[PDB]
This record gives structure tokens, C-alpha cells and sequence, in this order.
């Protein structure tokens, strides 16, 4: 539920919270084989890759209109690299909008020095690359080799 | 510009959005914080005779 691709991407963290009708060891059984099925993808060095959830009350719903009405749920939130490249298209569209300067006599109009949406910017392509640095093999030093398998 | 008898017409042209200018903005800035360590261990049961 935002577009970037969880596969271009890795995850690094994540929770899964589950309502209703529920088995723990069904849960745990899942999960372990979602890491056993590396077309699901993290990040080597974060092992313990998951946080669960889990509560009695069973799912939730408005009458007149919307969703219908179920007796097991599922909710899950994640950490990922791919966030990096809808901020990276987010600011290359400033930086072409920027280039010529619009829109940018409103935001000194109404108060804000133009030093700091100049820095903002800089800090946004900082941004890019913490989460470059990040999407990295087990090496703290230098000294990857140019193969890439993800 | 030489041109026309009398009246020409009168035309300014300078366009107004800054050029290239010397932002290139994407350099890497923060590396996650990130030490290496060898380690080591010493088996040390007891050894007597």
C-alpha cells in the first residue's frame, strides 16, 4: 500500500499483528517459512527479522457500505530500502522544478528564508544515500567485490 | 539594429530562471556507524596433575 516495490528494495525490520480466531503455532510456522522463501527478501545481518502480534478480538466492521465482515485478520509493517526510491523520485521532481525556481516566491511570501528549502534539499539527497548505505553486504570496512546477486 | 523609418518596437529578452549553476547535490554524506572486530577465546578448565 504505497507503490514502491518491496522487491527492489529489501526490508529490514518487520510486525505482523494478527486478530481473531488464532493459532501461535500457525503463525510461527508462517513466518519461518517466509524465511525460508527468499523471493520475500531482508537484509542479511538483521537475523531476527520479525516482531508478532497477536489479540482475541475478532475483525471489525461498518454497516452500510465498505469491507465485509471476517473471523481472522492480518496486519503487517516493515521497514524498506524501496521507501528510497519514491523519496528519490519525490526529489528529483524537485530538483527539475528547482532548476527554474517555481513556485518558490509563495514559500518566501509567507515567511521561509530560501536557505533553508536550499538545505532541505541537500538533506533530502543525504536521505538517498543513508538509505544507499544501508542496502549493503557484511562488510563494515572497504572491500565488495562488483558481483551482485540482489 | 538598424531597421524602419521612424518608431521600432521595443523588446527586452532576459530570461529569468537561474542557469547550471554548481549543485550536483547527490554525494554520499552518512554511512550507517559501522566497526569491524576480530575476535578471540582461551579454553581455561581446570589443569592439574
Amino acid at each position: 500500500m504505497v507503490k514502491c516495490d518491496p522487491r527492489h528494495g529489501k526490508y529490514m525490520a518487520c510486525c505482523l499483528l494478527y486478530r481473531g480466531d488464532v493459532v501461535p503455532k500457525d503463525v510461527n510456522a508462517a513466518i519461518a517459512t517466509i524465511k525460508t522463501k527468499r523471493s520475500i527478501q531482508f537484509v542479511d545481518w538483521c537475523p531476527t527479522g520479525f516482531k508478532v502480534g497477536i489479540n482475541y478480538q475478532p475483525p471489525t466492521v461498518v454497516p452500510g457500505g465498505d469491507l465485509a465482515k471476517v473471523q481472522r485478520a492480518v496486519c503487517m509493517l516493515s521497514n524498506t530500502t524501496a521507501i528510497a526510491e519514491a523519496w528519490a523520485r519525490l526529489d528529483h521532481k524537485f530538483d527539475l522544478m528547482y532548476a527554474k525556481r517555481a513556485f518558490v516566491h509563495w514559500y518566501v511570501g509567507e515567511g521561509m528564508e530560501e536557505g533553508e528549502f536550499s538545505e532541505a534539499r541537500e538533506d533530502m539527497a543525504a536521505l538517498e544515500k543513508d538509505y544507499e548505505e544501508v542496502g549493503v553486504d557484511s562488510v563494515e570496512g572497504e572491500g565488495e567485490e562488483e558481483g551482485e546477486e540482489y | 539594429s538598424p531597421g524602419t523609418p521612424g518608431s521600432r518596437s521595443r523588446t527586452p529578452s532576459l530570461p529569468t530562471p537561474p542557469t547550471r549553476e554548481p549543485k550536483k547535490v547527490a554525494v554520499v554524506r552518512t554511512p550507517p556507524k559501522s566497526p569491524s572486530s576480530a575476535k578471540s577465546r582461551l579454553q581455561t578448565a581446570p589443569v592439574p596433575m
